[PDB]
C-alpha cells in the first residue's frame, strides 16, 4: 500500500533528514530517534514567529513532517537494547552520529542485522564512515570548502558566498536516500541489506560543474559563472535581479530572439547587441564585451520589474527568470496552478504552517506531506508497545531515563 | 570471481540528452544497469562541443570532459527517430527495459506514437520517467531556462550572496546536478520497489522547479510564516560564531571556520595562542559573538592571513573544531581523503586517453558502484545492441544502416 510496508528509523539532526522525508512523503512508516536532549536541528532557525521553543524551528517542521517522533538514550544499555529491537524490525535506519560512535557502542552493523538480514543502514556524515578526514568535524560551511563547490560562488579574487539551507546536508541527503532505496531495492532481491555510506564532501564534489575537468584536461582553475555576457548573467532590475541566458556556445539562434527583444523594447543601442561578435565567448567573456553588454541590457532592466522582465523574456522566447524572493514563490502563479505549497495547521504551534509540497509525480503512487513533526518524546510509548514492551517495562525504561515519554 | 551489482539486470532505454536526465543515467550505471543511450548523429547532445576539451582541442565530438564525465560506462547507439525504420527499433528496445527516459518536446513521444498510452501495452512493467521545467500544464508551462535560471526562480540565488550586494547564486546551473538527478532517481527507484510488488510501471514525473524548492525551504516558508522576506548571509551563518571566509598565505587563499559551541571557541582560542583580546566580554558567548560579529571577523581574518591553511586546518580540526580550506579543483583532485575513498577514477578513451571520472558519492558494503568505461562515441554500441539485445539479423543489421536509419 504504496510504501507503507517499510519501516524506517531516522536517527538525524542538522544534517540527515531529508532522507528518511522522501520516504514519509512515499507514505513509508518513518520513526524519527532522538537522544533525550532533542534533536539539534530545534534549535536553528528560521523561526515560527518569535517562538524560539523546541518546536518553532522551521526547518524542524519541514524536514521531519510525515514522522513519529522517540527519544532514546543510547550511553544507556537499556537504550540500546530497545533499539536492537526496533532495528530487527526495521527495512531501514538512516543515520548521521559520528564516525564509530555506534560501533563503540556495542551497536556496529553486524550487531545491528543480527536477527534481520535484510536491514540497510544508510550512514550520512561531513567525510565518510572511512577514510583520514573521517574522525574530523565538519559543518555545511567547511564540507562546502573542501569540497570545491564553495569556491566557485565567486570571481577572480572575491571570497565565496554560501549557499542557502545548507546544501552540503541537502545534497548527501538526497544522494542518501536514493543509495537507500538501491540498497533497499536489493535487499528485497537478495535478502541481504548493507551499509549505505554517503559523505557530504563526495555528495558536493558531484556539483563542481565541468571544474574537475578543467583542471584534469586543461590545467585551467574556474570559479563561478556570471562574467560571460548574456550567459548566465544577472542583472539589476527596479524591484530585485533577474537572470539571463541569452546565448550560449556559438548558438546564434538563441541570440536573435533577444536581439528581437531588445529592438522590439526601443532599447538604447540595442544595435550594439546585433553583431556576430556576441557569438564568440571570447569576446564575451572579454571586459569590454561583459562590460558592454550589462550597459545596454541594465539602462533596460533598470526600469522594470521582475515580473515584467519575466513575462516579456519569455513571450520573445529567452531563458529569463526572476531572482525570486520568498514573496515571489509564494506568489507564482505555475506554482498556485500546479497546488504546490502544502498548509497544514500545527496544533503545538496553534496556527497553519505553509510546507514546501511534491517534488515528482506518479503514475500511482501519491506523494504527501503526512503529519506534523513530532514533539520530543510523542510516540516513544506507542512504538515501544509495537515492539512488545509491556507498560511496567517502557515505565522502567524512563524511570531509569533509557527513553523519554512525552507527557 | 562473482561480483554483485545493486541493479544487476535493469536495462534503461535513454532518450534524455542534456541536463539532469544524463546525470541521473550515470549513477544507473555505476549499480550495474544497462543503460543504452539513444543519440542521432545528426543531434548530437550539445556538450560534446562543450569545453573543457582535452588539451583544448575541441575537434569532434569525443574529447569534451563536459560530455564525458556524465556519460561513463553507458552504451550508445544512434537511432533517427523521425525516420520511420527507427521507431520499429524503438519499440524492440522499450521492449526489453524497465526505464524508459525522454527530454523531448512537449508531445513529441506522443508523436511517435510512444508516449505512455504506447509504452504500457508495448511493455507493462516499463517505467516511463519525463521532466519539464516547472510542470506541463499552467500559465509558465511553455517557459525557458537553464540551471543556472531555476536557481533563481526556485529561490536560491537571492539568498546566495552578501548582505546589500548583487546576489550570486552557486556560480553553476546547480539545479541540474544534485537537485533534480537524485529525485529522479529516487522516484525511478520507488516505482521499482512498487514493481516488485504490483508487476506494473508506472510514470514518474518531474517539475524541475518543485524538486529545487524542496531543497531550498527557507526562503518560502519564512516568509509563509512571519510575512518578510529572509535575506541572504554572505559566508556567516544563523547560528555558529565565529563563521566565515578568512585569508590565509597564497594565491587566493582562505580557510572555512565555524564554531558552533563556547567549547569550540575556547579550542579556537587555543590555538591562536590564547590572545587577550578574544578573552574579552564582547566574545564570551555565542549571542555575543553574533553580535560582534564585524569585529571578531576581522581579528580572526589578521591571524589567520599570518599562517598556512593546510597546517591550521589540520590543528584546528585535530582540536575539535569545524575548519576546512577553500579548495579549487586541483585540490579536491588531489585531495588525500577523496583519493583514499576512491571517489576519483580514471578511464582509457581511445582518443583522449587516461582521463578523470568520479563515481557517484554512495559507498556501498556490499554491492560497490562501479567505474569501467569511459564515455561512449556516438553510435559505438548500435551493431553490437540491434543484433546482441535486439535480435536482428547481420543482414537486417546493414539494411538499417545502409538506409541510415542506424549509424
Amino acid at each position: 500500500q504504496d510504501f507503507s510496508r517499510f519501516r524506517v528509523l531516522d536517527m538525524t539532526g542538522e544534517l540527515g533528514p531529508y532522507a528518511a522525508k522522501m520516504f514519509a512523503g512515499l507514505g513509508a512508516d518513518v520513526i524519527h530517534v532522538e537522544s533525550p536532549a532533542g534533536d539539534p536541528l530545534r534549535r536553528v532557525g528560521p523561526w515560527f514567529g518569535d517562538r524560539r521553543d523546541a518546536q518553532a524551528s522551521l526547518q524542524y517542521l519541514y524536514y521531519n513532517a510525515g514522522k513519529r517522533g522517540i527519544a532514546v538514550d543510547l550511553e544507556h544499555e537499556a537504550g540500546r537494547t530497545a533499539f536492537r529491537r526496533l532495528c530487527d524490525g526495521a527495512d531501514l535506519l538512516i543515520e548521521s552520529c559520528r564516525p564509530g560512535w555506534l560501533d563503540g557502542l556495542g551497536l556496529s552493523y553486524e550487531v545491528l542485522s543480527r536477527d534481520n538480514a535484510r536491514l540497510v543502514q544508510t550512514s550520512i556524515t561531513p567525510f565518510g564512515r572511512t577514510g583520514p578526514l573521517a574522525p574530523y568535524p565538519g559543518s555545511d560551511l567547511t564540507c562546502s570548502a573542501l569540497s570545491g563547490f564553495l569556491y566557485l560562488a565567486g570571481v577572480d579574487g572575491d571570497k565565496p558566498v554560501r549557499a542557502p539551507d545548507n546544501q552540503a546536508y541537502r545534497m548527501a541527503e538526497a544522494y542518501a536516500a536514493v543509495g537507500s532505496a538501491i540498497a533497499l531495492f536489493s535487499a528485497q532481491r537478495s535478502g541481504r541489506g548493507q551499509v549505505v555510506d554517503v559523505a557530504c564532501i563526495e555528495a558536493q564534489a558531484m556539483a563542481l560543474e565541468n571544474a574537475a575537468q578543467f583542471w584534469d584536461l586543461e590545467g585551467k582553475i574556474r570559479r563561478g559563472r556570471g562574467r560571460e555576457a548574456g550567459s548566465a548573467t544577472l542583472h539589476p532590475c527596479a524591484d530585485g535581479f533577474i537572470a539571463l541566458v541569452a546565448i550560449m556556445g556559438r548558438n546564434k539562434p538563441m541570440w536573435t530572439p533577444f536581439v528581437r527583444w531588445m529592438e522590439a523594447e526601443g532599447v538604447e543601442e540595442w544595435q550594439v547587441l546585433d553583431d556576430d561578435k556576441w557569438i564568440d565567448y571570447a569576446y564575451r567573456t572579454s571586459e569590454e564585451g561583459y562590460a558592454t553588454f550589462c550597459r545596454v541590457f541594465e539602462r533596460y532592466t533598470r526600469t522594470r520589474s521582475k515580473a515584467y522582465l519575466y513575462e516579456i523574456g519569455q513571450r520573445f522566447n529567452v531563458a529569463v527568470t526572476p531572482v525570486s524572493d520568498g514573496r515571489d514563490l509564494l506568489a507564482n502563479p505555475q506554482l498556485a496552478h500546479r497546488g504546490f505549497w502544502q498548509t497544514q495547521f500545527n496544533d503545538t504551534l496553534g496556527a497553519n504552517v505553509t510546507y514546501p509540497g511534491a517534488p515528482y509525480e506518479f503514475g500511482e503512487m501519491q506523494w504527501r506531506l503526512g503529519r506534523n513533526a513530532p514533539r520530543l518524546g510523542e510516540h516513544t510509548r506507542e512504538v515501544l508497545a509495537g515492539c512488545g514492551y509491556s507498560a511496567s517495562e517502557i515505565d522502567n525504561l524512563v524511570r531509569e531515563g533509557a527513553v523519554y515519554a512525552e507527557q | 570471481n562473482s561480483v554483485e551489482r545493486a541493479l544487476e539486470g535493469i536495462v534503461v532505454c535513454d532518450f534524455s540528452w542534456v541536463g539532469a536526465g544524463p546525470i541521473a543515467t550515470s549513477v544507473l550505471a555505476q549499480c550495474g544497469a544497462d543503460v543504452i543511450r539513444i543519440e542521432s548523429v545528426k543531434r548530437p547532445d550539445t556538450l560534446r562541443r562543450g569545453e573543457p576539451f582535452k588539451d583544448g582541442i575541441g575537434t569532434g565530438l569525443d574529447r569534451s570532459g563536459y560530455f564525458a564525465a556524465r556519460n561513463a560506462n553507458k552504451r550508445d547507439i544512434a537511432l533517427d527517430m523521425n525516420h520511420p525504420s527507427a521507431r520499429e527499433v524503438a519499440v524492440r528496445l522499450i521492449a526489453k527495459s524497465d526505464i524508459v527516459i525522454n527530454n523531448f518536446r512537449v508531445g513529441q513521444m506522443e508523436k511517435w506514437k510512444l508516449g505512455w498510452d504506447e509504452v504500457q501495452k508495448i511493455n507493462p512493467r516499463a517505467i516511463y520517467v519525463t521532466m519539464s521545467m516547472q510542470g506541463t500544464d499552467g500559465p509558465h508551462s511553455r517557459y525557458m531556462g537553464y540551471g543556472v535560471n531555476l536557481n533563481a526562480l526556485c529561490g536560491l540565488t537571492a539568498r546566495a550572496g552578501f548582505a546589500g550586494a548583487p546576489p550570486f547564486g552557486t556560480g553553476t546551473n546547480y539545479t541540474d546536478h544534485v537537485m533534480v538527478p537524485t529525485h529522479t532517481l529516487f522516484g525511478i527507484m520507488a516505482a521499482l520497489l512498487e514493481r516488485e510488488v504490483t508487476g506494473r510501471g508506472q510514470t514518474v514525473s518531474l517539475s524541475q522547479l518543485e524538486s529545487a524548492i524542496s531543497m531550498t525551504p527557507s526562503a518560502p516558508m519564512a516568509f509563509a510564516a512571519n510575512g518578510e522576506v529572509l535575506g541572504p548571509q554572505g559566508y556567516g551563518d544563523a547560528e555558529a560564531a565565529p563563521h566565515g571566509v578568512y585569508t590565509t598565505l597564497g594565491y587566493r587563499k582562505w580557510i572555512a571556520i565555524a564554531v558552533f559551541d563556547d567549547a569550540q571557541w575556547a579550542a579556537l582560542r587555543r590555538v591562536m595562542g590564547n590572545p587577550p583580546w578574544a578573552e574579552d566580554d564582547g566574545f564570551a558567548s555565542a549571542e555575543m559573538r553574533r553580535r560582534n560579529a564585524a569585529e571578531l571577523d576581522e581579528r580572526i581574518e589578521a591571524w589567520t592571513a599570518t599562517q598556512y591553511g593546510d597546517w591550521l586546518m589540520a590543528e584546528l580540526l585535530k582540536a575539535g573544531v569545524p575548519a576546512g580550506e577553500v579548495r579549487d579543483a586541483r585540490e579536491a583532485i588531489e585531495d588525500e581523503h577523496l583519493r583514499r575513498r576512491g571517489f576519483w577514477a580514471y578511464l582509457d578513451h581511445p582518443e583522449v586517453g587516461v582521463t578523470l571520472y568520479n563515481r557517484a558519492p554512495i559507498v556501498f558494503s556490499r554491492t560497490p558502484l562501479e567505474m569501467k568505461t569511459a564515455a561512449p562515441s556516438i553510435g559505438q554500441h548500435t551493431r553490437e545492441v540491434l543484433g546482441g539485445m535486439l535480435g536482428y539479423s547481420h543482414d537486417e543489421i546493414e539494411n538499417l544502416v545502409s538506409h541510415e536509419v542506424l549509424v
